[PDB]
């Protein structure tokens, strides 16, 4: 399963 | 075995026509068994292998809406990186991002992985540690100091520890012998008179999985490194791939020729004639 | 900006024997950026319903892609694939060879 979103770069 | 998992996502700005497009897919080792497109008509993850299609709505949901997130959050991102290279913003540009865990047979964790390019190029990557940061240039040094503050490395390894390797561990359970079980290419070796004097041989692999190979030609069981031509491994579309060898040798003198083939399917090297 | 010319195979899935079933593959590689046109023709005539795989890329950040049709080849039709590129000054054609 993926990933929660990350922040912003 | 050994094995991995892994996601790759891409952004494409297209300023002028709209948010960025956003495209994920994920892989069981060669195997990709899940797909996101932002601009299929109703954008959800849809199963791209017969293993994965017994996980429930919940699973389907839950990443459904993490994709809709991400898209939003590289929009973010590319409108950010334009800024820190002082681009026009005319121009469409590409965020990718490549994540996921490499396992040994007892299903614990190797490494972990967590990199993105910009316009093709590496802009950041967690480190093998899992906690620090490599950065590219003075911009993703900005991208850096945001993640540092956010305890981002943090977050990214508590996935790549814990639902990366659990969820894996799932995945090699439901594939079963498709995931574990190698399988080995089909081969022959086929003959194409050039001239009176010079002929083609061509030694394939066919249907094997996953994609390592070596075909190697040996004249009297000497490697023809410098004479062999070697097409690059290519996806048959059923999920196997493909892959030739070819040597030109005088009329006559095929005999001496032989193709060896090592893949880990085989139960031991093959040697090919032309037959 | 990066730009890297695209690779490309043109192949069937299975060794053709003319009137079976089959299909007819282009597979383009190791290009960059990820916007590219691929058509596969027929006897010179774009072939449509052409499916395509989901956009993916190497350890190199290229990208790759399958594009595929169900076909029955014959002694006589010719297939190929055409694809357009920023890289490319002219579009690339390369013509199937059921030997290749």
């Amino acid at each position: 399963e993926p990933r929660s979103p990350s922040h912003s770069m | 075995g050994s094995h991995s998992m892994r996601y790759f996502y891409t952004s494409v700005s297209r300023p002028g026509r709209g948010e960025p497009r956003f495209i994920s897919v994920g892989y069981v080792d060669d195997t990709q068994f899940v797909r996101f497109d932002s601009d299929a008509a109703s954008p959800r993850e849809e199963p791209r292998a017969p293993w994965i299609e017994q996980e429930g709505p919940e699973y389907w949901d839950r990443n459904t809406q993490i994709y809709k997130a991400q898209a939003q959050t590289d929009r973010e991102s590319l409108r950010n990186l334009r800024g820190y290279y002082n681009q026009s913003e005319a121009g469409s540009h590409t965020l990718q991002s490549m994540y996921g865990c490499d396992v040994g047979p007892d299903g614990r964790l190797l490494r972990g992985h967590d990199q993105y390019a910009y316009d093709g190029k590496d802009y950041i990557a967690l480190n093998e540690d899992l906690r620090s940061w490599t950065a590219a240039d003075t911009a993703a040094q900005i991208t850096q100091r945001k993640w540092e503050a956010a305890r981002e490395a943090e977050q990214r390894r508590a996935y790549l520890e814990g639902e990366c390797v659990e969820w894996l561990r799932r995945y090699l359970e439901n594939g079963k012998d498709k995931l574990e079980r190698a399988d080995p290419p089909k081969t022959h070796v086929t003959h194409h008179p050039i001239s009176d004097h010079e002929a083609t041989l061509r030694c394939w692999a066919l249907g094997f999985y996953p994609a390592e190979i070596t075909l190697t030609w040996q004249r009297d069981g000497e490697d023809q490194t410098q004479d062999t031509e070697l097409v690059e491994t290519r996806p048959a579309g059923d999920r196997t791939f493909q892959k030739w060898a070819a040597v030109v040798v005088p009329s006559g003198e095929e005999q001496r020729y032989t193709c060896h083939v090592q893949h880990e399917g085989l139960p031991k090297p093959l040697t090919l004639r032309w037959e | 900006m990066i730009q890297r010319t695209p690779k490309i195979q043109v192949y069937s899935r299975h060794p053709a024997e003319n009137g079976k079933s089959n299909f007819l593959n282009c597979y383009v590689s190791g290009f960059h950026p990820s916007d590219i046109e691929v058509d596969l023709l027929k006897n010179g005539e774009r072939i449509e319903k052409v499916e395509h795989s989901d956009l993916s890329f190497s350890k190199d950040w290229s990208f790759y892609l399958l594009y595929y049709t169900e076909f029955t080849p014959t002694e006589k039709d010719e297939y190929a694939c055409r694809v357009n590129h920023v890289t490319l000054s002219q579009p690339k054609i390369v013509k199937w060879d059921r030997d290749m």
